[PDB]
């Protein structure tokens, strides 16, 4: 069960549903009224990296072993810093 | 062992994992699932190179070090446009501005 | 009034090995019997420490640089039990699975000077969220209104 | 009786810490006593040392003045022994009359070290002397706690 997210420069994102979910705003939006989510403003470099977010959070959420470090470049850590405040994840 | 994927085409990219002992047969039939496009009608790629459909993912290099969920691997996909294959073409991502000055050491 | 998050004078013995699982330096912090953090010597990653704590003693476990918040046995709080068959127990000092936001503003945090997180290019909200770092006191507080919420 | 020996623990405690602090005690004024004594001075110590600050601070909950009451040092004594007396408590107690004393000499109120030494005594007969009896005495304490 997939859903597709669209970057502003027009990349198409396909991730498993409950991967998606971990962001309050996909959720709420998938959620809603009337599947694909796009986003006007949020290039595909940080939504590409978002998605790694969502994949290391299932992985990783309620592991009993040691868990690696999310890394992120300085290059995008203002721009993910935005997104994941936009997108509440 | 898990392994965590990208498999990009044009300015498509799904996210996926599979098993390292899981076969590039078996990753076209997860494509043939989203994409709608019989394996047949797919070749899969680990950058400029063609995968054997017999071949494991461990044997292609696609291993738990080098395909993580926090970075995974990029598999390259291509259609079959006719009795022909489509050339490999996958839309870099866009590049984050230069660094500002209060973020350099 | 007694605090609700604080160490039992057990006086019972527990061997106990702190276990870093993480690739931060961990600042082991102790409850007192009156529920007042006292912070313990560092553990370097990947390493462990066999020690002498006691039975209904409360642990917590934070970046000994940045005060991160880390969990230990997959929860926040490390309670000792009595050794069975005369064998330590185990805490496993491991990452949380940070939210995003929490995660980059850690990184921000790391690459910009202080006195200069109010020049970032960013809304004062942002800006707000940076300054407000993580601390023991913020987190015994929510794990205080939980308890109460639960008890 | 018992009395006279536990007024005389106080005084020799107090003694110690003052002379800890580089103050004589003169100008301020059948059990094993010189073992009592020695042992209520070194469990003192290993108190200061390793426990005080695991426990509310009591110093916090009382500041003593000239207009204070027994009464006020009476209820903060109480909390220390709210869940009943042990041997470890007792010492707390012979250690928080020592901070005080000092307190006091700090901020020049040197009458209070005399009044803080039968404030101790009178909580001592009143409080702590019937469970003394009951868990074997000051010998009993030297076993547990001396060298």
């Amino acid at each position: 069960m997939y859903v597709k997210l669209i970057s502003s420069d027009g990349h198409e994102f396909i991730v498993k549903r409950e991967h998606a979910l971990t962001s309050g705003t996909i959720k709420a939006m998938l959620s809603g009224p009337g599947n694909e989510v796009n986003f006007r403003e949020i290039p595909s470099h940080v939504l590409s990296k978002v998605c790694m977010y969502f994949t290391y959070k299932v992985r990783y959420t309620n592991s009993s072993t040691e868990i690696p470090e999310f890394p992120i470049a300085p290059e995008i850590a203002l721009e993910l810093l935005m997104a994941a405040n936009f997108l509440d994840c | 062992m898990d392994v965590f994927l990208m498999i990009r085409r044009h300015k498509t990219t799904i996210f996926t994992d599979a098993k390292e002992s899981s076969t590039v047969f078996e990753l076209k039939r997860i494509v043939e699932g989203i994409l709608k496009r019989p394996p047949d009608e797919q070749r899969l790629y680990k950058d400029d190179q063609l995968l054997d459909d017999g071949k494991t993912l461990g044997e292609c290099g696609f291993t738990s070090q080098t395909a993580r969920p926090q970075a995974p691997a990029t598999v390259g996909l291509a259609f079959r446009a006719d009795d022909t294959f489509e050339a490999l073409c996958i839309e870099p991502f866009s590049s984050p501005p230069e660094l500002p000055d209060v973020m350099k050491p | 009034p007694r605090p609700v998050l604080r160490s039992v004078n057990s006086r019972e013995p527990s061997q106990v090995i702190f276990c870093n699982r993480s690739p931060r330096v961990v600042l082991p912090v102790w409850l007192n019997f009156d529920g007042e953090p006292q912070p313990y010597p560092t553990l370097p990653p990947g390493t462990g420490r066999r020690i002498h704590s006691y039975r209904g003693h409360l642990w917590l476990f934070r970046d000994a640089g940045t005060h991160d918040g880390l969990l230990v046995n997959q929860t926040e709080l490390f309670v000792p039990s009595l050794n069975v068959d005369g064998q330590p127990i185990f805490a496993n000092i491991t990452l949380p699975v940070y939210t995003l936001k929490e995660r980059c503003l850690q990184v921000v945090r790391s690459l910009v000077k202080p006195e200069n997180y109010r020049r970032l290019d960013i809304v004062r909200s942002l800006y707000e969220d940076l300054e407000d770092h993580p601390n023991v006191q913020k987190d015994l507080e929510r794990l205080t209104q939980e308890r109460i919420a639960h008890q | 009786a018992m009395s006279q020996s536990n007024r005389e623990l106080v005084v020799d405690f107090l003694s110690y810490k003052l002379s800890q602090k580089g103050y004589s005690w003169s100008q301020f004024s059948v059990i094993p006593m010189a073992a009592v004594k020695q042992a209520l001075r070194e469990a003192g110590d290993e108190f200061e040392l390793r426990y005080r600050r695991a426990f509310s601070d009591l110093t916090s909950q009382l500041h003593i003045t000239p207009g204070t009451a027994y009464q006020s040092f009476e209820q903060v004594v109480n909390e220390l022994f709210r869940d009943g007396v042990n041997w470890g408590r007792i010492v707390a107690f012979f250690s928080f009359g020592g901070a005080l004393c000092v307190e006091s000499v700090d901020k020049e109120m040197q009458v209070l070290v005399s009044r803080i030494a039968a404030w101790m005594a009178t909580y001592l007969n009143d409080h702590l002397e019937p469970w003394i009896q009951e868990n074997g005495g000051w010998d009993t304490f030297v076993e547990l706690y001396g060298n």
